[PDB]
C-alpha cells in the first residue's frame, strides 16, 4: 500500500539526457510531459 | 508559463544562435549531473518494482523487496538537499535546454532551406 505509492512516485521514466548542440543540430529535441 | 519560453524566441541571426548555444552550455554541466542522479535514484526503485511484480507474494523474497523499498525511500526522504527540489530543478533544466536546442534546430533547418 505505502510501498505501492512509493513505487508509483519513484518509477517514472525519465527521458534520455539531451546531447550537446552540434552544428548543425544532429538530434531533434522535444518538450517532455513530466508527471504532476 | 516558464520564463525561458518568453526569453528564447525564434532565432534571426547566427550571432543569436551562438548566444543561445553558449547559454545552453552554461547550464549543461549541472543539468547532466542532476539528470544522472535522477536516473540512478529511479533505477533502484524500478528494479525493486519489477522484482516485486515477478515474485510470489507468499515468498520471503517478496517481504525483503518490500523492506528494501521502505529503506531506500527513507534514504531519499532524508537526503539533502530535498529530493523534490532536485527533481524540479532537473525537469526545469531539461525542458529549458530542450527548448533552447529546439530554437537552434529550427533555425538550422530554416537556413538549410535557403542555399
Amino acid at each position: 500500500s505505502c510501498v505501492d505509492e512509493i513505487l508509483k512516485e519513484m518509477t517514472h521514466s525519465w527521458p534520455p539526457p539531451l546531447t550537446a548542440i552540434h552544428t548543425p543540430c544532429k538530434t531533434e529535441p522535444s518538450k517532455f510531459p513530466f508527471p504532476t | 508559463l516558464p520564463d525561458y519560453l518568453i526569453k528564447y524566441i525564434a532565432i534571426v541571426s547566427y550571432e543569436q544562435r551562438q548566444n543561445y548555444k553558449d547559454d545552453f552550455n552554461a547550464e549543461y554541466d549541472e543539468y547532466r549531473a542532476l539528470h544522472a542522479r535522477m536516473e540512478t535514484v529511479a533505477r533502484r526503485f524500478i528494479k525493486l518494482d519489477a522484482q516485486r511484480k515477478r515474485l510470489s507474494p507468499g515468498s520471503k523474497e517478496y517481504q525483503n523487496v518490500h523492506e528494501e523499498v521502505l529503506q531506500e525511500y527513507q534514504k531519499i526522504k532524508q537526503s539533502s538537499p530535498n529530493y523534490h527540489e532536485e527533481k524540479y530543478r532537473c525537469e526545469y533544466l531539461h525542458n529549458k535546454l530542450a527548448h533552447i536546442k529546439r530554437m537552434i534546430g529550427e533555425f538550422d533547418q530554416q537556413q538549410a532551406e535557403s542555399w
